[PDB]
């Protein structure tokens, strides 16, 4: 009677705590099941970023070997370029000297030659 | 008069001969230089010479005329009794051009009075006995023990081409003519016995010299790119500022001291090339610049001190011009063979093979060109004299113009012996 | 009606003692996974950055190809600019030799008359 009334109270009270547990059951289930759908995704695009990754490290080696092969061939052209002209610059700077020089010599033949012509 | 008519005749042959391919500029400038030499030699168109002493009289007291008809003895006294004696690591410094001072009045007063057949004697007995001395030598005493003596002797045909400023403006039959003669005759005779004791001196000094700063290895080397060079390179001055030295502590004649520092180049000029198509090893467009740049240092040096240098080594600094420039047209080589003036087709056929580019079987000299060189060689060849020559000889021109007289530092530092002495004294 | 109601009472409570367990060993799962989505996205931020820095790696190597392939590009120019001007010196010289020569025909008259 009155003891029976205390015991219902008592496991209606059980009842109230059940539905609430497994309210919250489901909820930290849902959690766990939206995790993994992120957690596969993010496992994916992590895969996608490191392939992607390893393009941009084949196109690094590819355009530093340019780099590194056009500068030589900036050199190779310099010295090139440089020596070409050094000497084109000897060549007449020693030629026109060597021209006047000569054209000197006839000059001077020529004097000492209208000078025992004209005595 | 009537020889106006043998040189219009040779000449009318020099002409129709005178005026076989499109011979380039360097052919036509030596064609010309010898039009030039051939005609000159056809504008100034000889049987016996003979010994001959002269009178004597003025300033000649009657003990000097005796010494000197006593040859015999002036002379072992300077030839063996003190100038070969003479250390040089050890010359009191104060008299440096001794030997010339005493060479000289011997020579000045024994021609004074007429005595030529006297003194052509004691001077011709003192040439033999200098060059010997040099050609002796120490390994060491090989660097101011050459100098020493040669800007002793290059004072000799100076003070005699001097000594002939005085009996010329007179006009005397005999103790002008003969006379006038016999110096402008010693100035020869002792200007070939200066230059070839100097041209086999300053050879060799290069040589030994050369291994001690071993400068090769420092000029065209690919073992070294590092400042290592420079560190050697300091050697290399420090060995240059030491030979300067020298030149002045010696009193060495200025428009010398200069010919010798042309000279030095123009020896490393060849030995530098030389090896450069020897040693080397491989050749290579950068190898060039690397070596070009050496070169630089080299010549920094002399910048300071004397004048055009670089026309010196022009042999290496054109040769490698060359190989900076790998060429791959024939054109192109064509048009621009013309550059290098200095060498010859059959070098540059050298310094060409030579060549392989480190750059992988990339850089790879043409067939086309080695070529062309190889039948310009053939050509060449049979045209003149009997193949060109590739290995590079050292020598050195005439000290003719860059000799020099001066009493005065002569003087400045010169004292005497004995025999001597007193033969100043009873001079004048 | 005491010892039934009481069962009632035993079974959830026994119930309730699994249930609640059970949640015990989920959201514990959940702290681990929640660990795994925060290191494998920390991995999604360092790549994301060494990605950054070959894209300026590659934006140097890039404004190279330009730089350089030019100034090379520019130098042939220059580089044919002196050859096609040495046409124009062998022949100053070629002409100025054949001057220095009729200097020496007409002097080369003057001695054969």
């Amino acid at each position: 009677e009155h003891m029976e009334s205390k015991l219902l109270e008592n496991l209606n009270l059980l009842k109230n705590e059940n539905e609430n547990l497994n309210s919250i059951f489901e909820r930290k289930n849902k959690k766990l099941k939206e995790l993994e759908k992120d957690y596969s995704e993010l496992s994916n695009r992590y895969n996608e970023q490191k392939e992607k990754m390893d393009q941009l490290s084949k196109l690094a080696k590819n355009s530093s070997a340019i780099e590194q092969s056009c500068s030589e061939k900036l050199q190779n052209m310099e010295v090139n370029y440089n020596s070409l002209l050094e000497s084109q610059n000897l060549y007449r700077d020693h030629y026109s000297d060597e021209i006047s020089k000569l054209n000197e010599k006839i000059g001077l033949l020529e004097l000492e030659l209208s000078n025992q012509n004209l005595n | 008069e009537r020889a106006a008519a043998q040189s219009s005749l040779i000449q009318s042959h020099m002409q129709s001969l005178a005026a076989n391919k499109p011979s380039r500029l360097s052919d036509e400038v030596k064609s010309m230089k010898q039009e030039l030499a051939f005609i000159e030699n056809v504008i100034a168109q000889a049987n016996k010479p003979k010994l001959v002493n002269v009178i004597r009289r003025e300033s000649g007291n009657p003990d000097l005329l005796e010494l000197l008809m006593d040859l015999n003895s002036y002379t072992l006294e300077v030839t063996e009794g003190y100038l070969k004696k003479v250390n040089v690591t050890e010359v009191n410094g104060d008299n440096v051009l001794g030997p010339i001072h005493v060479i000289t009045t011997v020579v000045s007063s024994l021609v004074r009075n007429g005595l030529l057949i006297q003194s052509s004697k004691f001077i011709s007995k003192v040439l033999l006995t200098v060059e010997s001395i040099v050609m002796s030598l120490p390994k060491d005493e090989t660097m101011l023990g050459g100098i020493f003596w040669l800007s002793n002797l290059s004072r000799l045909p100076a003070f005699a081409a001097n000594q002939k400023t005085l009996y010329e403006a007179n006009g005397g039959d005999e103790k002008d003519k003969l006379t006038l003669i016999y110096l402008n005759d010693l100035e020869n005779e002792t200007l070939k016995v200066f230059d070839k004791i100097y041209s086999t001196w300053l050879v060799k000094f290069m040589k030994h010299a050369s291994a001690h700063i071993e400068i090769f290895d420092m000029v065209l080397n690919e073992k070294l790119f590092k400042n290592s060079g420079d560190e050697k390179f300091a050697k290399l001055f420090t060995f240059l500022n030491e030979f300067d030295a020298v030149l002045s502590k010696f009193q060495v004649v200025d428009s010398m001291h200069t010919k010798i520092f042309n000279d030095t180049l123009k020896y490393l000029n060849v030995m530098l090339f030389n090896d450069l198509i020897t040693k080397s090893p491989a050749l290579n467009w950068k190898y060039g610049y690397e070596v070009d740049r050496n070169i630089e240092r080299l010549v920094s040096w002399f910048e300071p001190r004397i004048e055009d240098v670089r026309p010196n080594l022009i042999q290496i600094i054109q040769a490698v011009k060359i190989l900076q420039l790998k060429i791959s047209n024939l054109n192109e080589f064509k048009l621009l063979f013309d550059f290098w003036y200095a060498l010859n087709p059959a070098q540059i056929q050298a310094i060409l093979l030579k060549y392989k580019p480190a750059n992988k079987g990339e850089a790879g000299v043409p067939n086309e060109i080695l070529n062309y060189l190889a039948n310009v060689i053939k050509r060449e060849n049979l045209s003149l004299p009997g193949k060109m020559e590739i290995m590079l000889s050292a020598q050195f021109d005439s000290a003719k113009n860059h000799l020099r007289y001066d009493t005065s530092a002569i003087t400045q530092n010169s004292n005497t012996e004995g025999l001597a002495t007193v033969s100043k004294i009873i001079k004048l």
